[PDB]
This record gives structure tokens, sequence and C-alpha cells, in this order.
């Protein structure tokens, strides 16, 4: 699914996600959008060989299990392709987790490249939430 | 960026070392926290476990956090270094390199 704007706005708001962990609403819209393109099914593979999957690009060496990867470390304890869907769900959820330590929302490089520092809160300008 | 220092100190046995570690630029929250050891040129990292001969200091207002080694001996010798855990205190050196966590430039120690 190509999700868009206003519509994974709403989504992510039913979902919990606006103010989660101090992070508003808008930062979430904009992180997806620079991650997938708004696109559930979104894969790329890296350097390293793990790829990353779905609307929020979570990476298989450290968050869900590809079912091939030795000593899978599966941190969100889910399959891989849990975040390959058009219900956002599971990788809300998985996002939640990530998000409650480390380094907070930089754990999205495009995030950190592409909202950070702007008026994210244009990512929900015009919806009805 | 996590600031780790010193970067290098020789100890004698008995003696005890402190690192101290904090995290700058940083617009989130200090979360985790964990600390590794490669034992000199052995060439394998391993999270250190805390406790007992190594005790943690934290700050999460400065966003600091602080190890010390008590009773040195000579197989303490390696380099240590310190870093931001994930998904609620998983700790692994590989994530010095990932988008998920920072760590510091590491320490090198000698005990004699
Ligand atoms: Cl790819």
């Amino acid at each position: 699914k190509v999700f868009g704007r206003c519509e994974l706005a709403a989504a992510m708001k039913r979902h919990g996600l606006d103010n989660y962990r101090g992070y508003s609403l808008g930062n979430w819209v904009c992180a997806a959008k620079f991650e997938s393109n708004f696109n559930t099914q979104a894969t790329n593979r890296n350097t390293d060989g793990s790829t990353d999957y779905g609307i929020l690009q979570i990476n298989s060496r450290w968050w869900c299990n590809d079912g091939r990867t030795p000593g899978s470390r599966n941190l969100c304890n889910i399959p891989c392709s849990a975040l390959l869907s058009s219900d956002i769900t599971a990788s809300v959820n998985c996002a939640k987790k990530i998000v409650s330590d480390g380094n907070g929302m930089n754990a999205w490089v495009a995030w950190r490249n592409r909202c950070k520092g702007t008026d994210v809160q244009a990512w929900i300008r015009g919806c009805r939430l | 960026r996590v600031d780790q220092t010193p970067r290098s100190v020789t100890k004698e046995t008995g003696e005890s070392l402190t690192i101290n570690c904090v995290l700058r630029d940083a617009s989130y929250a200090l979360g985790s926290t964990c600390w590794y050891r490669k034992k000199s040129g052995e060439g394998n990292e391993e999270s250190i476990s805390k406790g007992g001969r190594y005790v943690e200091t934290v700050n999460s207002g400065s966003k600091s956090f602080s190890l010390r080694i008590n009773d040195l001996t000579v197989e303490d010798g390696g380099t240590y270094r310190c870093g931001l855990g994930v998904a609620g205190g998983y700790c692994d050196y590989a994530l010095c390199s990932s988008r998920y966590a920072e760590c510091g430039d590491g320490t090198a120690v000698t005990v004699n």
C-alpha cells in the first residue's frame, strides 16, 4: 500500500504515535515519507546483507527475524514479513520499541537528514485527525 | 557523539580504573548504557557485565556515564569502550557502527 499523507497521519495517530516519546506526529509522517515514500512494501538491501523493511525501514540485522539469519537478534520479536503489510501495526509497535531507547528518532537516518530541524507540523497540515 | 575519556591509561595491579563518557550533540534523553572490552590483541570484543568489580555511575541529567573497575590485574589490560544500548538495555559491540546507537572512541588500558 502507498499511503496518502493525511491517510498515514490519521493511521499513525490512531496507533498512538503522536507525542510518543516526545516526538510529535509530523515527525513520524515525515520519517515515513523519506524512508519509504509511504510504501508499506518497501525493501532496501544494505552493504552488510541485512535489509530494511516496510513503511519505517526497520533493519533485519537487529529488529526482525528474516528466517535465514543465524542467531537472529530479532529485538522486536517479529518476522520481517510482518513489516511488509498494508496494516502498519507491527511497524508502529516496533518503531515504539526502537524510539524508547538508544538514539530516539535518530534510528531513522532519513529523519535526521530531511525532518529534524524542520517545520514537521507541515506534514499534518490540512489533515482531519 | 559519545566523548570517552581518557584515551589511554596505565595502572598498577590493585589500583582502580575510571573511564568517563558523555553524550554530546544529542536532542534525545540518555537511555541504557553498555561497556565493552577487548583483551589486548585478542581480536574479539565482549560486553562487560556490570556488577562486582565493575561499578557504573550514571547521571541522566548531564547525559554522563562512567565505569570504575576495581582491583585491577594484568588480565584487565586491553581496550574498553562505552556505548548506548538499545531496546531497553541490549548491548553488542556491532551497535557502535549502526544507526541505532553511539559509542566512545575507546580507552587503551595497560596494567602492570
Ligand atoms: Cl536494495
